[PDB]
């Protein structure tokens, strides 16, 4: 629905964010 | 209160869990245990796995058994969370994969996006959650019980999502496993606890065999190499820990804890240039004992904190 869109770009982002040493 | 104690991947990161939240405490100095971060809003946590000194953080709480949380600790945030067909047993993590095992299977996450690349079904039951997942990117192997009955390894490459080998490493079935940090050596235990070996990885070859004093039968609780593998800690419910050396069948030195029959998990850290072994225990206290790498002998005890803060 294109809603899985932003949300998996604001997942990774976060993950990312997070997991940054 | 407590209901969980680990070290992170890198021996930096203490957490302990309870039945309010759950805590971290540094590593780095030894007259204090200071507390670096205290969480409230999560009651009965049960697992807490930190991405080394990151911020990233794993939990599952009592509350919700079958659901894994991954959160920033320090924002406070949930960033997803999973649910899974029964309990949670394990949760391990490298900065690749988030590897989650219960009593019949094993996922294994990409930590980047936290999808499930790969699941491993039908596994031998598996009631303590027992496996091993290696901290080195380029090593990167999963290790699990092939048998509930025998002490065979499964070992599983979870970046090219498939098995490596199969390590036939004790008769009786397995009661700990660990991976140094290269990723290329594997300690392991069984349920009868007379002979620690470490396996080569993923090749399989009988690399060392130590004895732990012979005697009578312990339930080896924890293995832990050090950070450099030259030192290997197996703890048990028994007031003894052996630390092996790896150098070309015996303990090489040993502690005496102050208790006999709590749970325990022990670690091999350098604390201010002295190697320590570090001993958490369900008793609620936390034993740093010095480690002389060259003489061995037994360890004494420099400090004892309480894991509560």
């Amino acid at each position: 629905e294109k809603d899985s869109r932003r949300r998996q770009a604001r997942l990774q982002k976060e993950l990312a964010e997070a997991a940054k040493e | 209160q407590l209901l969980f104690a680990n070290f992170n991947q890198d021996n930096t990161s203490l957490a302990v869990g309870s039945k309010s939240g759950y805590k971290f405490f540094s590593l780095s100095s030894v007259d204090k245990l200071e507390q670096i971060y205290e969480c409230t809003d999560t009651e009965d946590v049960c697992i807490v796995e930190r991405l080394f000194s990151s911020s990233l953080v794993a939990i599952v709480s009592l509350k919700a058994p079958r659901k894994l949380k991954v959160c920033h600790f320090k924002k406070g945030t949930e960033i997803c969370n999973y649910s899974y067909s029964n309990t949670i047993l394990a949760v391990k993590l490298n900065r690749q994969r988030l590897i989650v095992c219960l009593e019949e299977s094993l996922y294994i996450h990409n930590i980047r996006d936290m999808k499930v690349l790969h699941t491993i079904r039908e596994t031998p039951p598996n009631p303590a959650g027992l496996c091993a997942l290696s901290i080195n990117n380029d090593n990167c192997y999963l290790a699990y019980p092939g048998s509930a009955t025998i002490g065979e390894v499964q070992v599983f490459d979870t970046i090219n999502l498939r098995a490596a080998n199969m390590i036939p490493a004790h008769d009786s079935p397995l009661a700990a496993l660990a991976f140094d940090a290269s990723g290329t050596k594997l300690a392991t235990a069984s349920e009868k606890g007379t002979v620690i070996r470490v396996f080569s990885i993923p090749e399989g070859q009988k690399l060392f065999e130590f004895r732990r004093g012979v005697k009578r039968c312990v339930s080896i609780c924890s293995l832990a190499f050090s950070m450099d593998g030259m030192f290997l800690s197996a703890s048990s419910n028994t007031e003894t820990v052996h630390i092996f050396k790896l150098e070309t069948g015996r303990a090489f030195a040993t502690v005496r804890l102050p208790f006999c029959g709590h749970k325990n998990i022990c670690s091999l850290a350098t604390i201010q240039k002295i190697p320590r072994l570090l001993v958490g225990a369900a008793d609620g206290y936390l034993y740093m004992y010095n480690l002389d790498p060259q003489e061995g002998g037994e360890c004494a005890l420099m400090k004892q904190h309480r894991l509560d803060g």
